């Protein structure tokens, strides 16, 4: 509906609420490149809720290389202070050691991304 | 619909953003009375991350507090999220007054070289007044001093008189330069940015590196690049304001020890500046368009992209 669109302009997390505009700022964030910033967090709103140490020492191995090591596929825009700090932690891993990155990251779009979402024709020509 | 593809590039924080902000004032949208508004949450989270980056200093660099109480308003500052902040409270508005004034916080700005810290923060901390007022609205100079990443690849499109310029604003950091790759097709220009402040700064990237010879080499590669020999190249050497700040104290000669020029010169400094950039190119027979630049002043900006609109339509039409 042309509603539960206009909702979402009141602030970050009315567009995260929703299932079907998680996919589309995807597929924008994907039409500027940028999506590898919107994985991450997900991929870090999963890490947050695990709980055996077994699946918290391998997942914590899978997100790194992928954003966070040098050359990695995916490596999110950061610097290397908190790239320092989450190299020494990983070994032992727990729910708050990406967090750091996480809520720059967040940052880095709320400021950024989302903004341009609201003046994007695909997401105004939903809300009619 | 007359269409030229320019493309504006640099290494981290040259001023990339700044000029998409000006393009926007002098030929485009502009920024009324009400836009001004969304940018607050951001002005606030600029202090707070200008701010947060000092107090990492005090222990990183060891230097001490002189007020011994300075270390609980700085702890409270600590633990503030800068995602979450909507309205400036009167004790931040004084923990942050406090620590400013504090002369060891004062000393921890005078080498904001050895880490990282936007340089738009001394504007910022000096009209804190002004800007801790619950009536606050940002002026036009307050937006351009904004300190917001770009990630990823941006078009913003400009329709000029006789053409419509597509800029292309981009990412300035090593992780980014990956993605670049998908908008070199059909180019036209080349606008390459480097910040002249930047001389004697390390990269944020990486530890013990110097970010003009980042600046150099990274032009020196896109220069190299084929699909880019029937197109104009333009360096803007930006920052310019800052350079006059800089040169004053830090001398060019400890990290570029090659500089026969004078010490204590804002001029003769980045007159060889522009001679180190411009001596990377192999093609004679193509030529370098530089111009000197302050991305934040909207006057001087207004001169060189006018100069500049001008050597462009007399090369590809
Ligand atoms: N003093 C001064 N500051 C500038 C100038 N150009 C950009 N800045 C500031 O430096 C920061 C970086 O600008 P930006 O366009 O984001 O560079 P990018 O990171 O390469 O895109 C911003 O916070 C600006 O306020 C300039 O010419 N003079
Ligand atoms: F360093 Al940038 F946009 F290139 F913030
Ligand atoms: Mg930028």
């Amino acid at each position: 509906s042309p509603e539960e669109a206009q909702l979402w302009s009141e602030a970050f997390d009315e567009l995260l609420a929703s299932k079907y505009g998680l996919a589309a700022f995807r597929a924008f964030l994907k039409s500027e490149f940028c999506e590898e910033n919107i994985e991450f967090w997900l991929a870090c709103e999963d890490f947050k809720k695990t709980k055996s140490p077994q699946k918290l020492s391998s997942k914590a191995r899978k997100i790194y290389t992928d954003f966070i090591e040098k050359e990695a596929p995916k490596e999110i825009n950061i610097d290397f202070q908190t790239k320092t700090l989450i190299a020494q932690n990983i070994q032992e891993a727990t729910s708050g050691c990406f967090t750091t990155a996480q809520k720059r990251v967040y940052s880095l779009m709320e400021n950024n991304s989302y903004p341009r979402f609201l003046e994007s024709e695909f997401y105004q020509d939903l809300c009619k | 619909r007359r269409e030229l593809k320019l493309l504006l590039l640099g290494t981290g924080e040259s001023g990339k953003s700044t000029f998409i902000k000006q393009m926007r004032i002098i030929h485009g949208s502009g920024y009324s009375d009400e836009d001004k508004r969304g940018f607050t949450k951001l002005v606030y989270q600029n202090i707070f991350t200008a701010m947060q980056a000092m107090i990492r200093a005090m222990d990183t660099l060891k230097i001490p507090y002189k007020y011994e109480h300075n270390k609980a308003h700085a702890q409270l500052v600590r633990e503030v999220d800068v995602e979450k902040v909507s309205a400036f409270d009167v004790p931040d508005y004084a923990a942050i007054k406090s620590l400013w004034n504090d002369p060891g916080i004062q000393e921890c700005y005078d080498r904001r070289r050895e880490y990282q810290l936007s340089d738009s923060t001394k504007y910022y901390l000096n009209d804190l007044d002004r800007v801790a007022d619950p009536s606050y609205l940002p002026t036009q100079q307050d937006v351009l001093r904004v300190c917001v990443p770009t990630t990823g690849i941006i078009e913003y499109p400009f329709d000029l008189q006789s053409v419509i310029f597509r800029m292309v604003d981009v990412g300035g950091q090593r992780s980014e330069r990956r993605k670049w790759i998908h908008c070199f097709e059909n180019v036209t220009s080349i606008m390459f940015l480097v910040a002249l402040s930047e001389y004697d700064q390390v990269l944020v990237e990486s530890d013990n590196e110097n970010r003009m010879e980042e600046s150099k080499a990274l032009f020196r590669t896109i220069i190299t690049y084929p699909w880019f020999q029937n197109s104009s190249v333009i360096l803007f050497l930006n920052k310019k304001d800052l350079l006059e700040e800089k040169i004053m104290y830090s001398h060019l000669v400890d990290y570029f020890p090659e500089y026969d020029g004078p010490q204590r010169d804002a001029q003769a400094a980045r007159e060889f500046i522009l001679k180190m950039f411009v001596d990377l190119n192999p093609d004679s027979d193509k030529i370098i368009y530089s111009h000197f630049t302050c991305a934040t002043d909207t006057e001087n900006i207004r001169f060189v992209f006018a100069a500049v609109k001008d050597t462009i339509l007399q090369l590809n039409l």
